[PDB]
């Protein structure tokens, strides 16, 4: 059949519309429609005829020719219709094709890069890949002299743009070929006399195969920078700049191996940064910054002893750029061995924070996110309280954004490195900048209260005289009218509440928790949430016992919170109360309990992954803390009442009490549900028994014997469902207790499972399969391979038929096993068939 | 299913089936260490003389069909 | 009602593969090695010349290949590992915390040792860029390997080279420079041998030799290269290529070595040395066991190891890119080798099949050697082939000595030495290189005695406590026939007149079988004999040697009821014994007095029997043998062995027999354990239990009246037990199987005893590997509950290093039960600091309570 | 209707929605999930990285194969994803 066009189809395949089905009326140009055909199954269809598309266009390729064949592809390839995943499928019809045709694409190279060469600079990544993946096809399928005598004229042109293309073009092809089939090419461009922009172009091809192939050109290392290190001193100033930057960029892919291939480069790039200014120095000091952590540390420390002085000169240029580029190479400097840090805070640090650190870097963000990971960096190596000192007082600055800034850097600083290196003068600005930055700041964003918090739980025993005045403020900021500002204060006593633990100010923590348990009547959900999240670390510290308010008066108050909708109320509140129910259960009474119970079954059903887990875990601990006999028993009558939607509530609920308190408390009853003659409520016991085993896993171990007669009267039930339902119940069993020594049972069982292998029910035959494979896992492939013997070879071919199904799953499942199983199969007069091996006797 | 080299369907010949099984015991001889240990001490030869007899054996481990 | 816990007292000694590289990262050059289930790291001291070993972890799996690479501008060497996992696994080792980091794991089909699912074979880019791994048929996978930013090993998706109906004998990567990888192949399509009826396609078909290269511009694996080979090769080799080599392989054949290179490289055939005079079988052919090479920034040279144990060394001859000729010269003659490795500094590490393992420091390299080295230049017909005489070693000197238990054959732990605890003495070793060994503890110190072949069996006389061994081998020759050869050989020879000078001088010449291999031919023939060992001085108080034809299987010492309290041994044997196919002639049953305090056999008779006597049993004045399929009793006559009841009604073979009471339990080849009854009053045995599972038992030990514990062909052990008060004259009875246990390695002697006086009683078993292990039963159910969380935990938080499931390998062939894996428990005290906590405080203790209880129950034995 | 890709999986991990967060992708079971998934290189390529392997959405976790697969080795049979074969690349 025809497959569905959208409007931008019709005009690319409008000619299979028409109805002159008749063959011999096409003037050879069926291969036309014929590749129209094959290319509008491929684009529009399901996985099956795009396959059978493809296939056909592959085999018929080379019948067919490049010449139509592209001359219909490329049209389809810069639609500006296309969808990204229409662009795939002509991308990879396009390389299956070009694997194909080897040399009948050599004429149409030319046409086809200029269709294909703006994807090499297209915003999307995809989009650059597969054109990176289409040039490469086109280099092996035509020849390496074909795409160099096809892109040459181009890289002496006027305009930089199509010089650029075609230097990244011809990176992809030395990717595709390999680097040595361009090494002579290269080395002839590079010093082309004729030209300036041919060896410009040149040393960029080189540049970017580097970008490119990243650390793959270590082999050819010496090679590239031997054909390029001349550039540097050519007196063309832009062939130098670009000659330089194709330095750093073969550095950078080289890291870290491969200084001793650079030795050629070292005093040119030094000569230059003395004879340079402008865009080249900033290019020969990027080559330089990232040349010197591939340096030994000796030769490192003498390196970087001769271009600081020239650096930390271009710490005050006026282009941002230039700065940007002085600051990565400090940063890379500093993060290498050989520069020890006396040096680095007798000579780089003092005009670092002299001209690096000023307000006007806290409003470009390229420029503050550098700086503050360049400082975090310096950190690491010249020490924390070194640099935390010469920006600390500027917490108190009144620019936001520069305060939020050292904010940050010492918040990171002081994650990295703790706090051990701070002494009294310094912890005590901290604390004054840290109370200052949270007090006046307008927005409520996340750097103050990290900051506060790590810099508190770094500090630990040490922030016990703060304390009061830390709590002061953050009383003060829960009573504000900016429900964002609240929240931030109820995070903060989260995160510091265990940290106040170990100061021991408890009365203090108790009337925390007392202002928040009158909050608790919040509206705005998102703060509720975190004022749940605060009481729940408050109640966490302190005892259940010692906790103000009590749980008696506590719990309740949580009771009807369960209800509301968010989803961030939903799971503090819920692991609050899991926590009351795990340590301070005796305070309140069973029917608290019961109520919750109610309102918990609910949340089993939540789309959340850790609302439900919450609920699961809070739910156990009730179940723990009462009596598991009132809940099963309202359960079981759920279970009869309710229908399939929240039937899995409450059979997960059973289960979790199972667990909880061990089923020897669940299963009498749950069995015993079954007797009533209703078959329904029959169907809903074998599932909750299903759910069961699979659940408790190993728990099961000492309940096969208990449950193994109401197996045996249900897989012989003459009801297809119950037979399913307890096929799976006997698999789930064979899962949970493999290797808990319950071969019997299980064995037992196995008999009473077999004879539903001759059923038609696709769900009870895939269900019995499900519980033979369990069983083969728990029994062992052994006993399976006897029961399958019987049966291989037969009669019937419709028992053939069930019996080498079996097998086929056993012998998946345990082929090297059944090396030892396989019976003794004599030989007769045609062939042999014993073993001798293992027939030997030592 | 079809994949998977080794399975059976209704018309397995014995043949088939016990050439698979032979060509799987051989292939886990090479494998496990010390059942070809086994094998080379019973037999007074090398382990690289019994892993080229293994090899050698797996071409028609059984002999010809029918 | 028995729970057992699992440890290793002695681990394995038998090395299965070894590779040399930098793992430490330094000059120091280190060996890792492959026995078994263990990888173990050793560093040889280039000062002392001696082995130690610096590393031991047991992976839980069963490693299949094993190699080393590195990367470009790299300066460790990393370890890539297949295993019975569907993983391949990448390891770096941490010379910091002595420990193997595992790098990278990556799951690409099924656990076991299967057919279709790579694993076996491991072949590696000489750069380090690529690693394919493949099964024995059908699927490969090459997997690219990088580094990133960070100089941080980095795996790719795999690559898939499937070839249907299609072996691999084995797989190389060949040295193409920086060109694309390509990966050399042995291979062989059974397709066409299996549609034809007739044979015409499997006699036809012939091994072909493949190139697969990996294209990494268009990132895919392509069959490029495949031709035949007029000769079935076993082997590759790699030559070096790209600068400092002609790219190319060496494909070692039967009686050839070949160099093929694909391109205009015309193959350069040269045939295989023999021995001068070779006392070996003339129609049976030879081969190379293993290879080595070694890489100067001048020159480079293999070493290759026949199966006779000769070392050659091995040149190319270069003429530009193409290659001249091979060049072959005999170096010396090591023990038979699974692996050899030319270090730097001048040590050739040598890991034996079988018995102890060696270093050598290598003096000089035979160039200057006056002796003759041989070309594919030098020309002949008819096939006739270059001959040289094997010498005492000279171009190596034995610098170290390492022990090794495998492969251990019996074992019986007794103190015969009056030192009030008893030893362990253990029939082990192979062939000339067998030994008898004494081992104490207070690791185990060992004493060895040498023996003439493979000991299959010994028991001790109660009086004397002298051993009764017997030793046979396969296709060798006895001491009269061997010289009786060497006699026909010197008199066919001097016919064509210096020949009867010439063989004087082969006549006199007997090289030690210890060191130049035992002169061994024939398909059935069989080199047997008995001797009588005192077990504290390693002299033979007497030797009897059999007939040529003749192949001990049983011994058994003992006293009969029908003549006084005088001694009496009995000696099964089989005749004619051919292995593959069976097919026998018959036994015999010698029967010695032992007289002189148990130090000189005293023949007496020898009584024919229809199938070979495989078990000999003392019973009550009597004796038990088993003949083929048939038990029975005998009694001893005056002029032979007079039958007195048989019972005919076993499965296939009896292996082995014991006794308790009159209870008798037989071990069939296949089909497990039989329980007989023998009725006094009236004379008959009658079969009355036997097993709902096949086994195939190679030892047993009884438990007690209703239990007994077994030992599997596969690496398991089980304990089965007959139900309660079973009635000895109602048959039909099953017994129930209550533990099963997958070793890992195959034991072939349990023993039910206590290492330690007056301590626990445990049950030792003997694996095929050389490996000493225990398993002893629990004292109370609280510890019992505790090792089962720790093994759970352990399972969880430390799993198995080669990607193996530990709960899925000890349940190989049947799901473990009831046994505890100290093995892995004791792995607690090398994890790391925060999982110790973590999993301690989930036991409610602290670490060092944790360890401390581990060692309790290793000290309790 | 939807099938298992079933191609040789590699190093791209599955991923999971909200809906489907806890699931496993062969037997739909939310209990004890063990060992991680891996799909194939053409199923996480272009616009459908990170999405999710059962539904098709977008991909918020990691996905896992439950425990009693991991125990039958159900996580060795290949590239996990569901693709629908009555479904063209744009629907
Ligand atoms: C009858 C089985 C069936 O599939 C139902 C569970 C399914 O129809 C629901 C749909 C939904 C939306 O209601 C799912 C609820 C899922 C729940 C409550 C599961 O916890 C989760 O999914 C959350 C986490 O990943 C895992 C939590 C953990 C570790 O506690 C686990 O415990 C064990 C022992 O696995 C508990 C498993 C729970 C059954
Ligand atoms: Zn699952
Ligand atoms: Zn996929
Ligand atoms: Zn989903």
């Amino acid at each position: 059949n025809l497959p569905f066009l959208k409007p931008d189809d019709i005009q690319y395949f409008d000619k299979l519309l028409v109805d002159v089905d008749e063959s011999t009326l096409s003037p050879e140009e069926q291969k036309e429609r014929k590749i129209m055909k094959l290319l509008l199954k491929i684009k529009n269809g399901t996985p099956p005829m795009r396959k059978a598309a493809l296939r056909q266009i592959t085999d018929k390729a080379r019948e067919f020719g490049a010449g139509p064949l592209f001359n219909q592809i490329l049209p389809l390839l810069m639609s500006p219709t296309l969808e990204d995943q229409e662009r795939h499928l002509l991308v990879k019809v396009i390389d299956r094709i070009l694997y194909k045709l080897d040399d009948l694409v050599r004429p149409y190279v030319h046409k086809i890069l200029v269709v294909i060469e703006p994807l090499l600079i297209d915003e999307d990544y995809y989009a650059r890949v597969e054109g990176r993946e289409i040039i490469s096809n086109l280099a092996k399928a035509a020849g390496l002299a074909t795409m160099i005598s096809t892109m040459r004229p181009d890289i002496d042109n006027m305009d930089e743009y199509v010089r650029n293309t075609t230097a990244r073009a011809f990176a992809v092809v030395a990717s595709a070929l390999g680097i040595p089939s361009l090494l002579p090419f290269l080395k002839a461009v590079c010093k082309s006399k004729k030209s300036w922009q041919a060896r410009h172009t040149g040393i960029k091809i080189v540049q970017q195969i580097a970008i490119l192939m990243g650390c793959a050109i270590l082999p050819h290392l010496r090679s590239l920078v031997e054909i390029i290190e001349h550039g540097l001193v050519d007196e063309q100033q832009k062939v130098r700049t670009i000659s330089a930057l194709a330095i750093a960029a073969l550095a950078e892919a080289a890291t870290p191996y491969g200084i001793e291939s650079f030795d050629s480069v070292l005093k040119p790039l030094w000569k230059g940064i003395r004879q340079h200014r402008g865009k080249g120095l900033a290019a020969f000091l990027k080559a330089i910054g990232y040349l010197i952590p591939l340096m030994d540390a000796e030769y490192a420390n003498y390196y970087t002893r001769e271009v600081m002085l020239i650096l930390i000169r271009e710490f005050q240029s006026p282009d941002e750029e230039m700065k940007k580029i002085v600051l990565k190479v400090v940063k890379q400097c500093c993060g290498t061995d050989g520069v020890e840090a006396n040096y680095i805070k007798t000579e780089i640090l003092p005009p670092f924070f002299k001209h690096f650190w000023q307000h006007r870097m806290a409003l470009d963000r390229r420029n503050y996110r550098q700086l503050v990971d360049t400082t975090v960096e310096l950190a690491n190596k010249v020490g924390a309280a070194e640099i935390i000192s010469r920006i600390v007082d500027d917490l108190k600055d009144e620019a936001e954004q520069y305060r939020k800034m050292v904010m940050e850097t010492i918040e990171k600083i002081m994650g990295n490195l703790g706090a051990a290196d701070i002494d009294h003068k310094l912890e005590e600005q901290l604390i004054d900048g840290i109370l200052y930055a949270f007090q006046e700041q307008t927005t409520e964003d996340s750097v103050m209260l990290n900051g506060f918090g790590t810099v508190v739980n770094a500090l630990g025993k040490r922030v016990k005289p703060y304390l009061p005045q830390i709590c002061g403020t953050v009383l003060w900021r829960l009573n504000n009218k900016s429900a964002k500002v609240r929240q931030q204060a109820a995070d903060l006593i989260s995160r510091t509440a265990v940290v106040m633990k170990t100061c021991q100010e408890e009365k203090l923590m108790g009337h925390l928790g007392v202002v928040l348990y009158e909050y608790l009547g919040e509206e705005y959900p998102e703060v509720l949430g975190s004022i749940l999240g605060a009481l729940k670390a408050i109640v966490n510290v302190i005892g259940m016992h010692k906790m103000t308010p009590p749980i008696k008066d506590l719990l309740p108050r949580l009771t009807p919170i369960l209800k509301n909708r968010h989803e961030k109320v939903q799971e503090n509140c819920i692991d609050l109360v899991g926590r009351i129910a795990d340590r301070g259960a005796e305070y309140v009474s069973a029917r608290e309990w019961m109520r919750i119970c109610f309102e918990l079954l609910e949340l089993l059903k939540a789309h959340k992954k850790a609302i439900r887990r919450a609920t699961v875990n809070t739910f156990g601990y009730i179940a723990k803390a009462i009596g598991p006999h009132d809940v099963l028993a309202t359960l079981l009558n759920n279970l009869k009442v309710q229908e399939r939607q929240n039937r899995v509530c409450t059979t997960v609920a059973i289960a979790i009490v199972a667990e909880t308190c061990s089923p020897f408390t669940v299963l009498p009853a749950l069995m015993n549900e079954y007797r009533v003659p209703e078959l329904n409520v029959q169907n809903g016991v074998l599932k909750s028994l299903s759910f069961l085993f699979e659940y408790i896993g190993e728990m099961g171990k000492d309940y096969i014997y208990a449950v193994t007669p109401l197996l045996e009267d249900a897989l012989m039930d003459r009801d297809l469902v119950h037979r399913q339902t307890a096929s799976a119940v006997v698999q789930h069993m064979s899962l949970g207790v493999y290797g808990f020594g319950c071969e019997d049972s299980l064995n037992h069982l196995l008999n009473y499972v077999w004879p539903n292998v001759f059923e038609t029910s696709p769900h009870v035959i895939q269900a019995v399969m499900g519980a033979l494979e369990g069983l083969r896992v728990a029994i062992g492939p052994c006993r399976m391979l006897q029961y399958c013997l019987q049966g291989l070879f037969h009669p019937a071919r419709k028992v053939r038929d069930v019996y080498w199904k079996i097998y086929n799953s056993i012998y998946i499942g345990s082929q090297d096993a059944l090396i030892a199983h396989y019976p003794r199969i004599y030989n007769d007069d045609k062939n042999t068939y014993i073993r001798y091996e293992l027939d030997y006797i030592l | 299913q079809s994949k998977y080299i080794g399975t059976g369907h209704a018309d397995t010949t014995k043949w088939e089936w016990l050439v698979n099984q032979h060509r799987d015991s051989y292939c886990s001889y090479m494998g496990h260490f010390d059942l070809l240990n086994y094998f080379a001490i019973a037999e007074n030869e090398s382990k690289a003389r019994v892993r080229f007899n293994l090899m050698e054996k797996m071409l028609q481990p059984c002999g010809p069909p029918a | 009602h028995m729970f057992l816990y699992n440890l290793t007292l002695q681990r394995a000694t038998g090395i299965s593969f070894a590779i040399h590289g930098n793992f430490s990262g330094t000059k120091q050059q280190e060996i890792v090695v492959s026995r078994g289930k263990i990888l173990e790291l050793l560093r040889p001291d280039p000062n002392t010349g001696k082995v130690h070993t610096l590393l031991t972890v047991e992976v839980f799996g069963v490693i299949r290949s094993l190699m080393a690479f590195r990367l470009t501008g790299g300066t460790k060497d990393y370890i890539v590992v297949g295993s019975d996992s569907g993983r391949i696994v990448i390891l770096e080792y941490q010379p910091s915390k002595n420990m193997f980091e595992k790098i990278h794991q990556e799951t690409f089909g099924k656990s076991g040792c299967r057919r279709i699912v790579p694993g076996q074979f491991l072949a590696v880019d000489p750069k380090g860029r690529a690693v394919m791994i493949s099964a024995i048929e059908k699927q490969k996978l090459v997997y690219i390997l990088n580094r990133d930013a960070a100089a941080r090993l980095t795996i790719s998706s795999p690559l898939e080279a499937h070839k249907a109906n299609t072996l691999v004998y084995h797989v190389v990567g060949v040295d193409v420079g920086f060109e694309n990888p390509m990966f050399a192949c042995l291979e062989m399509d059974y397709e066409e041998a299996d549609n034809d009826p007739t044979g015409e396609a499997a006699a036809n078909t012939q091994q072909t030799l493949t190139f697969y290269e990996l294209d990494l511009g268009l990132n895919h694996v392509v069959r490029k290269y495949s031709e035949p080979l007029e000769e079935h090769g076993n082997f590759l080799i790699t030559v070096p290529g790209g600068s400092d080599g002609p790219s190319g392989v060496l494909i070692c054949s039967e009686n050839y070595i070949t160099y093929k290179n694909f391109g205009d490289q015309p193959d350069i055939r040269c045939p295989i040395p023999r021995r001068r005079n070779d006392l070996d079988d003339p129609e049976r052919g030879m081969i190379f066991v293993c290879s080595a090479t070694h890489k100067t920034k001048s020159m480079f040279f293999f070493l290759a190891q026949t199966e006779q144990g000769d070392i050659f060394k091995i040149t190319l001859e270069t003429d530009e890119d193409m290659v001249t000729e091979i060049r072959l010269k005999y170096f010396d003659t090591v023990p038979v080798a699974a692996a050899m490795c030319v270090l730097k500094t001048g040590f050739l590490f040598v890991a034996s099949e079988f018995g102890n393992h060696y270093l050598y420091q290598i003096a000089h390299l035979g160039d200057d050697d006056e002796e003759p080295e041989f070309s594919s230049a030098m020309p002949l017909e008819e096939g006739d082939t270059f001959f040289f005489q094997p010498r005492p070693l000279k171009n190596l000197v034995l610098v170290d000595e390492l022990d090794s238990l495998s492969p251990i054959l019996f074992c019986q732990i007794a103190d015969l030495a009056n030192e009030d605890t008893p030893q362990l003495y253990v029939a082990c070793g192979r062939g000339p290189r067998s030994s008898l060994r004494v081992l104490r503890h207070g690791v185990f110190n060992q004493v060895a005695f040498p023996l003439q072949y493979t000991p299959r069996k010994f028991v001790i006389h109660p009086e004397s406590n002298n051993l009764i061994i017997i030793e046979t081998d396969h296709n060798a020759y006895t001491e009269a026939t061997k010289a009786q050869r060497k006699q026909q050989m010197a008199e066919e020879m001097v016919e064509a007149e210096l020949a009867a000078e010439m063989a004087a001088a082969f006549l006199n010449e007997n090289l030690p079988e210890s060191i130049f291999g035992a002169p061994k031919a024939g398909n059935g023939q069989w080199a047997s004999v008995i001797r009588v060992m005192n077990p504290i001085q390693g002299n033979t108080l007497d030797l009897v040697q059999l007939e040529q034809n003749e192949a001990a299987f049983s011994v058994a010492v003992c006293r009969f009821s029908n003549t006084g309290e005088d001694w009496y041994v009995l000696v099964g044997v089989a005749k004619d014994l051919i292995l593959n196919p069976r097919s026998v002639a018959g036994g015999f049953v010698y029967t010695y007095k032992l007289v002189n305090n148990g130090e000189k056999l005293e023949f007496l008779h020898k009584t024919p029997v229809e199938e070979v006597p495989a078990a000999i049993a003392p019973f009550q004045g009597r004796v038990l043998i088993g003949v083929g399929k048939l038990l029975r009793v005998y009694d001893l006559g005056k002029k032979k062995l007079l039958r007195k009841c048989e019972n005919k009604h076993i499965a296939n073979y009896i292996s082995g027999i014991q006794t308790i009471g009159h209870r008798v339990i037989v071990s069939d080849v296949q089909e497990s354990f039989i329980w007989v009854r023998y009725k006094r009053n009236e004379n008959q045995l009658i079969i009355f239990a036997d097993d709902t599972y096949p086994r195939w038992v190679t030892t047993a030990s009884l438990l007690d009246y209703d239990t007994v514990a077994g030992a599997d062909k596969f690496g398991n052990i089980c304990v089965v037990r007959l139900p309660p008060n079973t009635n000895d004259e109602v048959d039909s009875q099953k017994a129930e199987v209550i533990m099963n246990y997958h070793v890992g390695e195959t034991v072939l002697s349990l023993q039910k005893t206590t290492l330690i006086p007056g301590g626990s009683e445990s049950l030792v078993y003997t694996t095929l590997s050389g490996g000493i292990g225990i398993l002893v039963p629990f004292t109370s159910h609280e510890d019992h509950d505790f090792f089962q969380h720790v093994e759970m935990h352990l399972r969880s938080e430390h799993p198995p290093l080669c990607g193996r499931d530990h709960l899925s390998f000890r349940s190989y062939y049947f799901p473990v039960k009831n046994v505890i894996d100290g093995d892995l428990c004791e792995q607690f005290n090398s994890m790391e600091p925060n999982k110790q906590k973590n999993v301690s405080e989930e036991l409610d203790r602290t670490p060092p309570e944790v360890s401390k209880k581990l060692e309790d129950i290793r000290t309790r034995y | 209707d939807l099938i298992f890709c079933r191609k040789q999986a590699g190093v791209a991990i599955g991923r999971l929605c909200e809906k489907c967060d806890g699931k496993c992708v062969i037997c739909d079971s939310y209990v004890r999930p063990c060992t991680l998934v891996r799909i194939c290189d053409e199923c996480n390529y272009g616009s459908y990285q990170g999405r999710c392997v059962i539904c098709g959405g977008p991909g918020v976790s990691d996905a896992y194969y439950c425990k009693e697969c991991t125990i039958q080795e159900k996580d060795r049979d290949g590239c996990p994803k569901i693709v629908n074969l009555g479904s063209s690349k744009t629907d």
